[PDB]
Protein backbone atom coordinates (compact mmCIF):
# COMPACT_ATOMS: atom_id res chain seq x y z
CA UNK A 1 0.00 0.00 0.00
CA UNK A 2 1.05 3.83 -0.39
CA UNK A 3 1.61 5.37 3.07
CA UNK A 4 2.84 1.96 4.43
CA UNK A 5 6.30 2.09 2.41
CA UNK A 6 5.74 5.54 3.00
CA UNK A 7 5.69 5.73 6.69
CA UNK A 8 8.79 2.75 6.75
CA UNK A 9 10.95 4.92 5.02
CA UNK A 10 10.18 8.25 7.58
CA UNK A 11 10.95 5.66 10.10
CA UNK A 12 14.31 4.43 9.09
CA UNK A 13 15.27 8.17 7.82
CA UNK A 14 14.54 9.85 11.57
CA UNK A 15 15.94 6.70 13.29
CA UNK A 16 19.32 7.15 10.93
CA UNK A 17 19.66 10.54 11.58
CA UNK A 18 19.43 10.09 14.92
CA UNK A 19 21.75 7.72 14.71
CA UNK A 20 24.27 9.08 12.32
CA UNK A 21 24.16 12.97 13.50
CA UNK A 22 23.02 12.68 17.40
CA UNK A 23 25.29 12.85 19.76
CA UNK A 24 23.59 12.29 23.70
CA UNK A 25 21.19 10.56 22.24
CA UNK A 26 23.58 8.12 19.94
CA UNK A 27 25.11 4.87 20.82
CA UNK A 28 27.49 5.27 17.62
CA UNK A 29 28.49 8.43 18.86
CA UNK A 30 28.64 7.76 22.74
CA UNK A 31 30.29 4.32 21.93
CA UNK A 32 32.89 6.16 19.88
CA UNK A 33 33.31 8.67 22.43
CA UNK A 34 34.08 5.94 24.98
CA UNK A 35 36.72 3.64 23.11
CA UNK A 36 38.51 7.65 22.61
CA UNK A 37 37.50 8.22 26.59
CA UNK A 38 38.92 4.53 27.48
CA UNK A 39 42.25 5.20 25.74
CA UNK A 40 42.57 8.80 27.55
CA UNK A 41 41.60 6.68 30.64
CA UNK A 42 44.15 4.06 29.93
CA UNK A 43 47.10 6.28 29.64
CA UNK A 44 46.24 8.59 32.48
CA UNK A 45 45.75 5.08 35.01
CA UNK A 46 49.40 3.51 33.78
CA UNK A 47 51.16 5.80 31.27
CA UNK A 48 53.88 7.68 34.06
CA UNK A 49 54.90 4.15 34.42
CA UNK A 50 56.03 3.09 31.24
CA UNK A 51 59.47 3.42 30.58
CA UNK A 52 61.09 5.11 27.64
CA UNK A 53 63.94 6.85 26.31
CA UNK A 54 66.24 3.58 25.12
CA UNK A 55 68.68 4.25 22.62
CA UNK A 56 67.61 4.08 19.01
CA UNK A 57 71.25 4.55 16.68
CA UNK A 58 73.98 4.26 20.14
CA UNK A 59 74.89 4.30 23.18
CA UNK A 60 76.75 7.67 22.52
CA UNK A 61 73.71 9.63 21.62
CA UNK A 62 73.12 9.69 25.73
CA UNK A 63 69.43 12.07 24.56
CA UNK A 64 67.01 12.68 26.95
CA UNK A 65 63.73 14.50 26.23
CA UNK A 66 61.18 15.66 29.17
CA UNK A 67 57.55 15.31 27.96
CA UNK A 68 55.01 18.21 30.13
CA UNK A 69 51.16 17.18 31.16
CA UNK A 70 49.77 20.28 31.91
CA UNK A 71 46.97 22.04 34.40
CA UNK A 72 49.27 20.55 39.10
CA UNK A 73 51.24 19.82 35.99
CA UNK A 74 53.60 17.21 35.88
CA UNK A 75 56.83 16.38 33.49
CA UNK A 76 58.30 12.52 32.64
CA UNK A 77 61.76 12.11 31.52
CA UNK A 78 62.42 9.77 28.88
CA UNK A 79 66.38 8.58 28.51
CA UNK A 80 67.58 9.73 32.10
CA UNK A 81 68.04 7.93 35.37
CA UNK A 82 68.43 9.12 39.23
CA UNK A 83 71.37 8.15 40.86
CA UNK A 84 71.92 5.96 44.86
CA UNK A 85 72.17 9.74 46.33
CA UNK A 86 68.72 10.86 44.81
CA UNK A 87 70.17 13.97 41.98
CA UNK A 88 69.97 13.19 38.41
CA UNK A 89 71.46 11.13 35.68
CA UNK A 90 71.87 11.93 32.15
CA UNK A 91 73.16 8.14 31.63
CA UNK A 92 70.14 5.96 32.49
CA UNK A 93 67.48 4.30 30.20
CA UNK A 94 69.84 5.87 27.13
CA UNK A 95 72.47 3.65 27.89
CA UNK A 96 70.09 0.30 26.79
CA UNK A 97 68.84 -0.04 22.97
CA UNK A 98 65.45 0.29 23.02
CA UNK A 99 63.11 -2.49 21.11
CA UNK A 100 59.81 -4.33 22.15
CA UNK A 101 59.66 -5.74 25.83
CA UNK A 102 62.64 -3.59 27.01
CA UNK A 103 61.86 0.19 26.43
CA UNK A 104 60.18 2.82 24.17
CA UNK A 105 62.20 5.06 22.00
CA UNK A 106 62.13 9.02 22.65
CA UNK A 107 60.49 8.92 19.55
CA UNK A 108 58.20 6.82 20.25
CA UNK A 109 57.01 8.44 23.18
CA UNK A 110 56.43 11.50 21.80
CA UNK A 111 54.14 10.12 19.49
CA UNK A 112 52.20 8.55 22.33
CA UNK A 113 52.25 11.91 23.94
CA UNK A 114 51.34 13.76 20.94
CA UNK A 115 48.06 11.86 19.95
CA UNK A 116 47.17 11.84 23.34
CA UNK A 117 47.73 15.77 23.70
CA UNK A 118 45.90 15.96 20.44
CA UNK A 119 43.09 13.87 21.44
CA UNK A 120 42.78 15.17 25.47
CA UNK A 121 43.17 18.62 23.76
CA UNK A 122 40.65 18.30 20.98
CA UNK A 123 37.83 16.60 23.37
CA UNK A 124 37.83 19.20 25.68
CA UNK A 125 38.13 22.03 23.39
CA UNK A 126 35.00 20.90 20.75
CA UNK A 127 34.20 17.52 21.60
CA UNK A 128 33.72 14.83 19.72
CA UNK A 129 32.50 15.78 16.07
CA UNK A 130 29.08 13.94 15.38
CA UNK A 131 30.13 11.02 13.05
CA UNK A 132 28.20 12.55 9.88
CA UNK A 133 29.58 15.77 10.17
CA UNK A 134 33.03 16.07 8.40
CA UNK A 135 34.76 17.73 11.86
CA UNK A 136 35.79 21.15 13.37
CA UNK A 137 39.47 22.48 13.11
CA UNK A 138 41.34 23.41 16.06
CA UNK A 139 45.01 24.36 16.77
CA UNK A 140 46.74 21.66 19.64
CA UNK A 141 49.57 22.43 21.70
CA UNK A 142 52.68 19.79 22.80
CA UNK A 143 54.94 21.14 25.56
CA UNK A 144 57.96 19.05 25.69
CA UNK A 145 62.14 20.00 26.92
CA UNK A 146 65.23 19.16 26.08
CA UNK A 147 68.51 19.78 28.47
CA UNK A 148 71.34 22.43 26.30
CA UNK A 149 74.66 21.73 26.53
CA UNK A 150 75.68 22.03 30.02
CA UNK A 151 73.35 24.62 30.83
CA UNK A 152 69.73 25.20 30.77
CA UNK A 153 66.70 23.38 30.43
CA UNK A 154 64.84 24.45 26.95
CA UNK A 155 61.12 24.66 26.88
CA UNK A 156 59.67 24.08 23.83
CA UNK A 157 55.36 23.89 22.76
CA UNK A 158 54.75 22.91 19.39
CA UNK A 159 51.48 24.02 17.49
CA UNK A 160 48.94 21.40 15.73
CA UNK A 161 46.19 21.90 13.54
CA UNK A 162 44.12 19.16 13.58
CA UNK A 163 40.16 18.15 14.11
CA UNK A 164 37.76 16.66 16.27
CA UNK A 165 36.16 14.53 13.62
CA UNK A 166 36.32 10.76 14.78
CA UNK A 167 38.38 9.25 12.54
CA UNK A 168 41.14 11.84 13.23
CA UNK A 169 40.39 10.68 16.71
CA UNK A 170 40.63 7.41 16.30
CA UNK A 171 43.89 7.25 14.47
CA UNK A 172 45.52 9.00 17.79
CA UNK A 173 43.92 6.93 20.24
CA UNK A 174 45.11 4.13 17.60
CA UNK A 175 48.62 5.33 17.86
CA UNK A 176 48.71 5.21 21.58
CA UNK A 177 47.42 1.47 21.91
CA UNK A 178 48.94 0.08 19.46
CA UNK A 179 52.85 1.36 20.45
CA UNK A 180 51.88 -0.50 23.53
CA UNK A 181 50.72 -3.20 22.27
CA UNK A 182 53.64 -4.23 19.60
CA UNK A 183 56.77 -2.67 21.44
CA UNK A 184 55.63 -3.91 25.50
CA UNK A 185 57.48 -1.58 27.40
CA UNK A 186 58.94 -2.59 31.02
CA UNK A 187 57.24 -0.57 33.46
CA UNK A 188 58.78 0.93 36.70
CA UNK A 189 58.26 -0.48 40.06
CA UNK A 190 59.02 0.62 43.83
CA UNK A 191 50.12 5.57 47.28
CA UNK A 192 51.18 2.61 44.54
CA UNK A 193 48.59 1.27 42.37
CA UNK A 194 47.63 -2.46 43.21
CA UNK A 195 48.97 -3.90 39.76
CA UNK A 196 52.54 -2.05 40.36
CA UNK A 197 53.46 -4.08 43.48
CA UNK A 198 54.41 -5.44 37.59
CA UNK A 199 57.73 -3.95 38.80
CA UNK A 200 60.04 -6.55 36.78
CA UNK A 201 57.73 -7.55 34.28
CA UNK A 202 56.77 -5.70 30.67
CA UNK A 203 53.47 -3.97 30.78
CA UNK A 204 52.02 -6.70 27.88
CA UNK A 205 52.48 -8.87 30.31
CA UNK A 206 50.61 -6.43 33.13
CA UNK A 207 48.00 -5.09 30.63
CA UNK A 208 47.65 -7.73 27.67
CA UNK A 209 43.78 -8.13 27.91
CA UNK A 210 43.37 -4.29 28.40
CA UNK A 211 45.25 -3.59 25.55
CA UNK A 212 43.43 -5.65 23.22
CA UNK A 213 40.46 -4.71 24.85
CA UNK A 214 40.75 -0.73 24.10
CA UNK A 215 42.80 -2.31 20.66
CA UNK A 216 39.21 -3.95 19.55
CA UNK A 217 37.30 -0.43 20.92
CA UNK A 218 38.94 1.71 18.30
CA UNK A 219 38.57 -1.06 15.76
CA UNK A 220 35.31 -1.33 16.25
CA UNK A 221 34.41 2.52 16.64
CA UNK A 222 36.23 3.15 13.14
CA UNK A 223 33.71 0.24 12.02
CA UNK A 224 30.58 2.21 13.18
CA UNK A 225 31.92 5.49 11.36
CA UNK A 226 32.18 3.11 8.29
CA UNK A 227 29.27 2.59 8.31
CA UNK A 228 27.65 5.77 9.93
CA UNK A 229 29.37 7.23 6.21
CA UNK A 230 27.40 4.24 4.00
CA UNK A 231 24.60 4.60 6.19
CA UNK A 232 24.41 8.53 5.07
CA UNK A 233 24.69 7.98 1.04
CA UNK A 234 21.76 5.19 1.51
CA UNK A 235 18.99 7.38 2.07
CA UNK A 236 15.17 5.98 0.89
CA UNK A 237 13.34 8.80 -0.55
CA UNK A 238 9.58 9.39 0.40
CA UNK A 239 7.02 8.02 -2.88
CA UNK A 240 5.34 11.23 -4.17
CA UNK A 241 2.32 11.44 -6.60
CA UNK A 242 0.78 8.03 -4.78
CA UNK A 243 -0.38 6.27 -8.41
CA UNK A 244 1.71 8.03 -10.74
CA UNK A 245 2.23 4.51 -12.26
CA UNK A 246 4.54 6.25 -15.41
CA UNK A 247 6.59 8.10 -12.39
CA UNK A 248 6.36 5.23 -9.53
CA UNK A 249 7.50 2.45 -11.36
CA UNK A 250 7.78 -0.88 -10.53
CA UNK A 251 11.74 -0.79 -11.11
CA UNK A 252 12.20 2.20 -9.09
CA UNK A 253 10.13 0.77 -6.41
CA UNK A 254 11.97 -2.37 -6.24
CA UNK A 255 15.23 -0.33 -6.10
CA UNK A 256 13.88 1.89 -3.13
CA UNK A 257 13.19 -1.54 -0.88
CA UNK A 258 16.55 -2.39 -1.38
CA UNK A 259 17.83 1.06 -0.73
CA UNK A 260 15.82 0.67 2.36
CA UNK A 261 17.11 -3.39 3.16
CA UNK A 262 20.68 -1.79 2.69
CA UNK A 263 19.76 1.20 4.97
CA UNK A 264 17.87 -1.21 7.59
CA UNK A 265 20.94 -3.61 7.75
CA UNK A 266 23.95 -0.56 7.97
CA UNK A 267 21.85 0.55 11.38
CA UNK A 268 21.93 -3.14 12.60
CA UNK A 269 25.44 -3.74 12.14
CA UNK A 270 25.89 -0.13 14.24
CA UNK A 271 24.21 -1.10 17.17
CA UNK A 272 25.63 -4.64 17.02
CA UNK A 273 28.67 -2.84 17.25
CA UNK A 274 27.99 -0.43 19.93
CA UNK A 275 27.56 -3.32 22.47
CA UNK A 276 30.23 -4.77 21.15
CA UNK A 277 32.56 -1.39 22.60
CA UNK A 278 30.74 -2.17 25.59
CA UNK A 279 31.46 -5.32 25.86
CA UNK A 280 35.21 -4.87 24.82
CA UNK A 281 34.89 -2.11 27.71
CA UNK A 282 33.87 -4.29 30.86
CA UNK A 283 36.91 -6.69 29.89
CA UNK A 284 39.37 -3.53 29.73
CA UNK A 285 37.70 -2.19 32.84
CA UNK A 286 37.42 -5.02 35.03
CA UNK A 287 41.32 -6.23 35.77
CA UNK A 288 44.21 -4.14 37.33
CA UNK A 289 42.18 -1.24 36.17
CA UNK A 290 39.09 -1.78 37.97
CA UNK A 291 39.43 0.31 40.64
CA UNK A 292 41.40 3.23 38.67
CA UNK A 293 40.09 4.03 35.32
CA UNK A 294 36.49 4.77 36.13
CA UNK A 295 37.40 7.50 38.68
CA UNK A 296 39.20 10.98 39.24
CA UNK A 297 40.88 12.49 42.57
CA UNK A 298 44.25 14.06 43.32
CA UNK A 299 46.03 11.27 44.23
CA UNK A 300 50.29 12.04 45.16
CA UNK A 301 52.03 9.22 43.05
CA UNK A 302 55.57 9.52 42.22
CA UNK A 303 58.38 7.61 40.30
CA UNK A 304 62.10 8.74 39.68
CA UNK A 305 61.50 10.07 36.10
CA UNK A 306 58.67 12.25 37.40
CA UNK A 307 58.63 15.54 38.55
CA UNK A 308 55.39 17.53 39.97
CA UNK A 309 54.04 21.62 39.90
CA UNK A 310 52.78 20.62 43.21
CA UNK A 311 51.98 17.89 45.66
CA UNK A 312 49.04 16.69 43.87
CA UNK A 313 48.54 15.50 39.84
CA UNK A 314 46.19 12.92 39.01
CA UNK A 315 47.93 9.74 37.32
CA UNK A 316 47.21 6.44 38.56
CA UNK A 317 43.64 6.67 37.60
CA UNK A 318 41.32 7.57 34.60
CA UNK A 319 39.91 11.09 34.89
CA UNK A 320 38.52 10.17 31.18
CA UNK A 321 34.47 10.27 32.47
CA UNK A 322 34.29 6.66 31.02
CA UNK A 323 31.34 5.48 33.76
CA UNK A 324 29.47 8.74 32.49
CA UNK A 325 29.97 7.71 28.59
CA UNK A 326 29.25 4.18 29.56
CA UNK A 327 25.93 4.83 31.32
CA UNK A 328 24.95 7.39 28.57
CA UNK A 329 25.98 4.39 25.85
CA UNK A 330 23.10 1.95 27.19
CA UNK A 331 20.56 4.96 27.87
CA UNK A 332 21.14 5.80 24.19
CA UNK A 333 21.22 1.97 23.30
CA UNK A 334 17.63 1.02 25.48
CA UNK A 335 15.59 3.86 23.00
CA UNK A 336 17.20 1.95 19.79
CA UNK A 337 16.36 -1.47 21.31
CA UNK A 338 12.62 -0.37 21.70
CA UNK A 339 12.54 0.64 18.17
CA UNK A 340 13.76 -2.27 17.18
CA UNK A 341 10.19 -3.62 16.06
CA UNK A 342 9.23 -0.48 13.98
CA UNK A 343 12.49 -1.36 11.84
CA UNK A 344 11.67 -5.02 12.08
CA UNK A 345 8.30 -3.76 9.97
CA UNK A 346 10.03 -2.17 7.54
CA UNK A 347 12.43 -5.04 6.94
CA UNK A 348 9.48 -7.66 6.19
CA UNK A 349 7.78 -5.22 4.49
CA UNK A 350 10.76 -4.16 2.08
CA UNK A 351 11.45 -7.88 1.45
CA UNK A 352 7.49 -8.36 0.26
CA UNK A 353 8.72 -6.80 -3.37
CA UNK B 1 77.00 -1.48 48.03
CA UNK B 2 77.76 -2.43 44.37
CA UNK B 3 81.51 -4.27 43.94
CA UNK B 4 83.79 -5.22 41.08
CA UNK B 5 86.57 -8.11 41.71
CA UNK B 6 88.90 -8.88 38.84
CA UNK B 7 89.57 -12.49 39.29
CA UNK B 8 92.43 -12.68 38.43
CA UNK B 9 94.04 -8.96 39.13
CA UNK B 10 97.63 -9.70 37.23
CA UNK B 11 96.30 -11.31 34.02
CA UNK B 12 98.75 -12.82 31.42
CA UNK B 13 98.58 -11.91 27.83
CA UNK B 14 96.54 -14.22 25.82
CA UNK B 15 94.54 -15.66 28.91
CA UNK B 16 91.38 -14.76 30.63
CA UNK B 17 90.16 -12.57 33.53
CA UNK B 18 86.19 -12.31 34.85
CA UNK B 19 85.39 -9.13 36.46
CA UNK B 20 82.87 -10.48 39.19
CA UNK B 21 79.89 -8.41 40.63
CA UNK B 22 79.23 -8.37 44.55
CA UNK B 23 75.71 -7.16 46.17
CA UNK B 24 74.03 -7.13 42.62
CA UNK B 25 70.47 -5.80 43.51
CA UNK B 26 67.82 -8.78 42.75
CA UNK B 27 65.55 -6.09 41.01
CA UNK B 28 67.40 -4.66 37.96
CA UNK B 29 65.74 -3.04 34.50
CA UNK B 30 69.13 -3.30 33.28
CA UNK B 31 72.84 -2.89 32.99
CA UNK B 32 75.82 -1.85 30.81
CA UNK B 33 79.90 -2.06 31.43
CA UNK B 34 82.05 0.19 30.21
CA UNK B 35 86.00 0.81 29.35
CA UNK B 36 87.47 3.46 31.84
CA UNK B 37 86.54 5.60 34.97
CA UNK B 38 83.50 6.79 33.86
CA UNK B 39 79.70 6.10 32.56
CA UNK B 40 80.78 7.04 28.83
CA UNK B 41 78.38 5.72 26.08
CA UNK B 42 81.53 6.33 23.52
CA UNK B 43 83.11 3.37 25.72
CA UNK B 44 80.39 1.34 26.25
CA UNK B 45 81.48 -2.54 25.66
CA UNK B 46 78.13 -3.75 26.44
CA UNK B 47 74.63 -3.39 27.46
CA UNK B 48 72.08 -6.11 28.91
CA UNK B 49 68.13 -5.84 29.36
CA UNK B 50 66.97 -8.56 31.69
CA UNK B 51 63.18 -7.73 29.68
CA UNK B 52 64.77 -9.70 26.51
CA UNK B 53 68.36 -10.55 27.88
CA UNK B 54 69.84 -8.76 24.69
CA UNK B 55 73.65 -8.51 24.91
CA UNK B 56 74.02 -5.45 22.66
CA UNK B 57 77.46 -4.44 22.18
CA UNK B 58 78.94 -1.16 22.03
CA UNK B 59 81.65 0.87 20.69
CA UNK B 60 83.91 -0.86 22.99
CA UNK B 61 83.60 -4.47 22.25
CA UNK B 62 86.48 -6.21 21.25
CA UNK B 63 84.02 -9.40 20.42
CA UNK B 64 86.27 -11.49 23.48
CA UNK B 65 83.72 -10.30 25.84
CA UNK B 66 81.04 -12.97 27.25
CA UNK B 67 78.60 -11.10 29.88
CA UNK B 68 76.12 -12.70 32.26
CA UNK B 69 73.05 -12.18 34.56
CA UNK B 70 75.15 -12.07 37.56
CA UNK B 71 76.32 -8.62 35.96
CA UNK B 72 80.05 -10.70 35.43
CA UNK B 73 81.90 -10.11 32.30
CA UNK B 74 84.66 -12.36 30.96
CA UNK B 75 87.10 -11.24 28.48
CA UNK B 76 89.22 -13.80 26.63
CA UNK B 77 92.65 -13.61 24.67
CA UNK B 78 93.04 -10.83 26.83
CA UNK B 79 95.36 -8.38 25.15
CA UNK B 80 97.82 -5.62 26.46
CA UNK B 81 95.41 -3.02 25.11
CA UNK B 82 92.36 -4.34 27.98
CA UNK B 83 94.64 -2.35 30.69
CA UNK B 84 93.18 -0.29 33.16
CA UNK B 85 89.81 0.49 34.90
CA UNK B 86 86.73 -1.00 33.95
CA UNK B 87 82.83 0.55 35.06
CA UNK B 88 79.74 -1.11 35.96
CA UNK B 89 76.68 0.87 35.62
CA UNK B 90 73.64 -1.07 36.57
CA UNK B 91 69.64 0.23 36.45
CA UNK B 92 67.06 -1.08 38.91
CA UNK B 93 64.05 -1.16 38.48
CA UNK B 94 62.45 1.54 40.23
CA UNK B 95 65.16 3.66 37.76
CA UNK B 96 67.71 4.00 40.04
CA UNK B 97 71.56 3.36 39.15
CA UNK B 98 74.39 2.39 41.16
CA UNK B 99 77.89 2.36 39.72
CA UNK B 100 80.82 0.17 40.52
CA UNK B 101 84.52 0.41 38.92
CA UNK B 102 86.87 -2.47 38.88
CA UNK B 103 90.60 -2.80 36.82
CA UNK B 104 93.26 -5.52 36.14
CA UNK B 105 96.31 -5.44 34.68
CA UNK B 106 97.96 -7.40 32.13
CA UNK B 107 101.64 -8.84 31.60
Amino acid sequence: SAQAINQAVNNLNERAKTLAGGTTNSPAYQATLLALRSVLGLWNSMGYAVICGGYTKSPGENNQKNFHYTDNGTTINCGGSTNSNGTHSSNGTNTLKADKNVSLSIEQYEKIHESYQILSKALKQAGLAPLNSKGEKLEAHVTTSKYQQDSQTKTTTSVIDTTNDAQNLLTQAQTIVNTLKDYCPMLIAKNTPSWQTGGGKNSCETFGAEFSAASDMINNAQKIVQETQQLSANQPKNITQPHNLNLNTPSSLTALAQKMLKNAQSQAEILKLANQVESDFNKLSSGHLKDYIGKCDMSAISSTNMTMQSQKNNWGNGCAGVEETLTSLKTSAADFNNQTPQINQAQNLANTL
Amino acid sequence: QLTTESMPFNVAEGKEVLLLVHNLPQQLFGYSWYKGERVDGNRQIVGYAIGTQQATPGPANSGRETIYPNASLLIQNVTQNDTGFYTLQVIKSDLVNEEATGQFHVY
